């Protein structure tokens, strides 16, 4: 390709050096607010006449 | 040489199956040690590079191709030996490219020496908790190569709380498929990100070979959340599933299919994954044949589809099709077959079920068929006058009757002769069916135009009584009636209104959901102007329901009332949308989700419907603001506060209008500059610390737009200054807002 990575696999490298050797924020646990359950329609319908 | 072959698969996967045959003469040697070397290149490339995801592919290619054959050669246990010293390392990539390449190269074979085996779980276990995403995510591959507990805990607990939805898709991914794990997945369906939505029908469900190892309100669960998901992929993923997965578990008989979802209970559910099944299968629609058959051995099941397919050929207006359904004639000889069936009590509840769904095919037809017509009124005539049908059937009965009279006259006529007649019977069971035959007379009619005298009549002889009877329920159900009485005349609804203000504050909490109902509906129906006079009282019944946070229930009704009467009627929406918003993000409301939705409903649609509304929530913004800083105080309470804020200022962001003629928008003052105004007029009220900190910290996220006129600008500028008048101490953060808010203020002007 025209984008060339390019990774050349005889350089030198020390393994000692990369091999030298957790992370409280982890609230509204990635879900959906809850909004399907309210039928839109309700809002501009009469609360004891629904079939306007 | 054999490094160089490796360097060689940098490039293409074409030729890699080439590669493997020059690298298997080879394999007789510094073979081991060369590949080691290769990989060793691998850990520097940082992620995002094409080739080292090729070499890597190179590698794992062999390896399968090596043990077939000459399985002589074990070279899986030093390749991981080799790199899982790597595990704890400094280059996130080291990190991360060792677990890239454990979680690849172990699949190539199960049998692994023990002590490899622990330590590689010691080591993972304390990986999948990186603090970088991009570990946690091939970490959870590797790992989730060594399943059978612990190991599983794990997974379901990033599966659940990892902030990264990558990771949480891998783990829902490759994560052991039980009743143990069933539960976690499921609530992946609802997960923030439509790709993770979308994996739970698309690849984890057929996982599980057969749709009834679910429990029936699983199985419905499932269907609700993905057929009505707001993504049009999720949505096409669980129909997919539905469509094709299921049906084949129910020998591909929809019927059969149906009858595992018990509909009676979930009809909502039914009706959809019915349509939904369709639309995937439109060839299938034109399969489906009606006989005499069909309708003289009509189930519950069975009746549905009918049903249904009678409301999608209408929608869909495919009228040959709609040729199949029978007519009124057998349609109210059918409806009278199945009265029979609702002596037996053993087939009572399947009954009901059928003649609702056979009333709501005669409430779509538009019969022309004249002798049809006269015929079904005679039935629903008989079955009202004679029949104790239950109180679900009765409206549907009564609606069908009113479609059928030519008038709202002749339907009064009508009905009230019948009520009447069944009232002659009783003369407790007795007055209550009169009294819902009442409730769904005036259900039923918009005006009172020439009937005077029937509404005279029910007043006098069953609505009055009822209300002054000492019977709990009757007096109940008769003010239900007295109340749709006065939604015909402005007049008798303003001579009640005493009345319904005294159910609220000495009657129970089934009399203050009637009241608010009652007066909500009162002055959508008959106007705002004719109850002035009742104005506080109605609203101090409104302002007590929203605080009532003991009561779900009528709390979310007061919250509900006020938000409709704010979009419909702007019926004091400054007097209510601040103890609106307070309610909304009271922490003593949050387990309140049934008020939580119409609110977040309810917000949007009223802040962006207009520019006046949002200006109206700016006006109040910062007292409710303050409001909610006091409450909150008494777990985390700035973090929580800061994402309020950011909500209120969507809501008054211009930018997020709907928009949809204004010839004058000209001089339309910006709502955040006119809030940055609100802001410095309410900050010598704050205390100094945080809260006076937190409303300065607003300035910065206003989004004042550039092309404002520029006495704009001076003015909020003369509201900066009267501020700094006042001489506040102000930490360095503060005096930085200020500073490039008024340099911002002076820049604009100048443009």
């Amino acid at each position: 390709r025209e984008l060339d990575n390019a990774i050349d696999f005889l350089q030198e490298v020390d393994v000692e050096a990369l091999f030298t050797p957790k992370l409280s924020h982890w609230h509204n646990r990635c879900l959906l607010p809850d909004d399907y359950q309210y039928d839109s329609k309700r809002l501009l319908q009469l609360f004891l006449k629904p079939k306007m | 040489s054999c490094i160089q072959i490796i360097s060689s698969s940098q490039t293409s996967i074409a030729g890699h199956r080439k590669l493997c045959n020059k690298l298997f003469t080879l394999r007789t040697q510094g073979f081991e040690t060369d590949i080691l070397r290769a990989l060793n290149i691998i850990l520097t490339v940082k992620k995002g590079n094409s080739n080292a995801d090729r070499v890597l592919r190179f590698l794992v290619t062999f390896v399968n191709y090596l043990q077939q054959k000459d399985p002589e050669i074990d070279i899986v246990q030093p390749i991981l030996k080799h790199i899982l010293r790597g595990l704890d390392a400094k280059d996130k990539t080291v990190r991360y490219r060792c677990c890239q390449i454990i979680a690849r190269v172990v699949n190539c074979v199960k049998e692994i020496d023990d002590d490899l085996y622990n330590t590689l779980k010691e080591k993972l276990l304390s990986r999948v908790l990186d603090r970088e995403s991009i570990v946690r995510l091939e970490a959870v591959v590797a790992l989730s190569r060594l399943q059978e507990n612990d190991v599983r805990n794990i997974l379901l607990f990033l599966l659940q709380n990892d902030p990264s939805s990558e990771v949480r898709r891998s783990v829902l991914l490759n994560i052991e498929v039980s009743n143990s794990t069933l539960p976690f997945i499921l609530e992946r369906a609802r997960d923030v990100d439509a790709a993770n939505r979308k994996c739970v029908y698309a690849r984890v469900l057929p996982k599980i070979g057969d749709f009834r190892y679910l429990s029936i309100k699983k199985r419905v669960r499932i269907l609700k959340w993905g057929l009505n998901d707001r993504d049009e992929s999720v949505e096409k993923a669980a129909a997919d599933m539905l469509a094709y997965q299921w049906i084949e578990n129910a020998d591909n008989n929809l019927l059969e299919l149906l009858e595992r979802l018990d509909v009676s209970n979930n009809s909502d559910v039914a009706v959809l994954a019915i349509k939904k099944f369709f639309d995937v299968r439109v060839d299938s629609l034109s399969q489906l044949e009606f006989p005499e058959q069909f309708w003289l051995e009509l189930t519950a099941e069975s009746s549905l589809l009918a049903r249904t397919f009678n409301e999608i050929c209408i929608e869909k207006n495919y009228t040959d099709l709609l040729d199949k359904m029978p007519e009124v004639v057998q349609l109210t000889y059918y409806i009278e077959r199945q009265y029979v069936s609702l002596r037996d009590k053993s087939s009572y509840d399947e009954s009901c079920f059928i003649i609702e769904q056979l009333l709501y095919i005669g409430l779509s037809q538009d019969m022309v068929d004249e002798i049809g017509r006269r015929k079904l009124l005679k039935s629903l005539t008989n079955s009202l006058s004679t029949m104790a049908l239950p109180d679900s059937l009765i409206s549907l009965h009564i609606e069908l009757l009113r479609k059928l009279c030519s008038s709202e006259n002749d339907f009064c006529s009508l009905l009230v002769e019948i009520i009447t007649e069944v009232f002659e019977q009783g003369h407790a069971f007795n007055e209550l069916r009169c009294l819902s035959y009442v409730q769904c007379l005036f259900e039923n009619i918009t005006s009172s135009l020439n009937e005077n005298l029937y509404m005279v009549d029910m007043l006098k002889t069953l609505i009055i009584p009822a209300v002054r009877s000492h019977d709990l329920p009757i007096r109940e159900k008769g003010l239900e009636c007295l109340s749709l009485v006065c939604l015909l005349n402005a007049d008798l609804a303003f001579e009640n209104v005493p009345l319904y203000l005294h159910c609220y504050e000495k009657g129970s909490v089934v009399l203050k959901c009637t009241a608010i109902r009652t007066l909500t509906d009162m002055l959508i129906q008959h106007g705002k102007a004719k109850f002035t006079e009742y104005e506080d009282a109605i609203s101090s019944i409104l302002f007590e329901a929203l605080g009532e946070f003991e009561n779900a229930e009528l709390q979310t009704l007061g919250a509900e009332a006020i938000a409709k009467l704010l979009v419909i009627l702007h019926y004091r929406d400054e007097l209510f949308l601040k103890p609106l918003i307070i309610q909304y993000f009271e922490p003593n409301t949050v387990d309140n989700h049934a008020l939580r939705q119409v609110l977040g409903y309810f917000f949007p649609v009223y802040a962006f419907g207009a520019h006046e509304n949002q200006w109206r929530i700016a006006t109040i913004f910062c007292d409710a603001l303050l409001s909610l800083l006091e409450i909150y105080r008494d777990d985390d309470v700035q973090l929580s506060i800061g994402h309020i804020a950011q909500q209120m200022l969507d809501w008054t962001d211009n930018e997020k209008l709907y928009e949809r003629g204004d010839d004058y928008i000209a001089l339309n003052h910006n709502v955040h500059l006119h809030l940055a105004n609100m802001i410095f007029e309410s900050l010598p009220n704050a205390s100094e610390g945080k809260e006076r900190k937190f409303m300065i910290s607003l300035l910065g996220k206003l989004k004042i737009p550039t092309d404002l006129p520029s006495s704009d600008y001076q003015r909020t500028k003369r509201k900066l200054e009267t501020y700094e008048s006042h001489g506040f101490t102000m930490d360095s953060t503060s005096l930085s807002i200020l500073a490039k808010f008024e340099r911002m203020l002076l820049q604009n002007e100048e443009a």
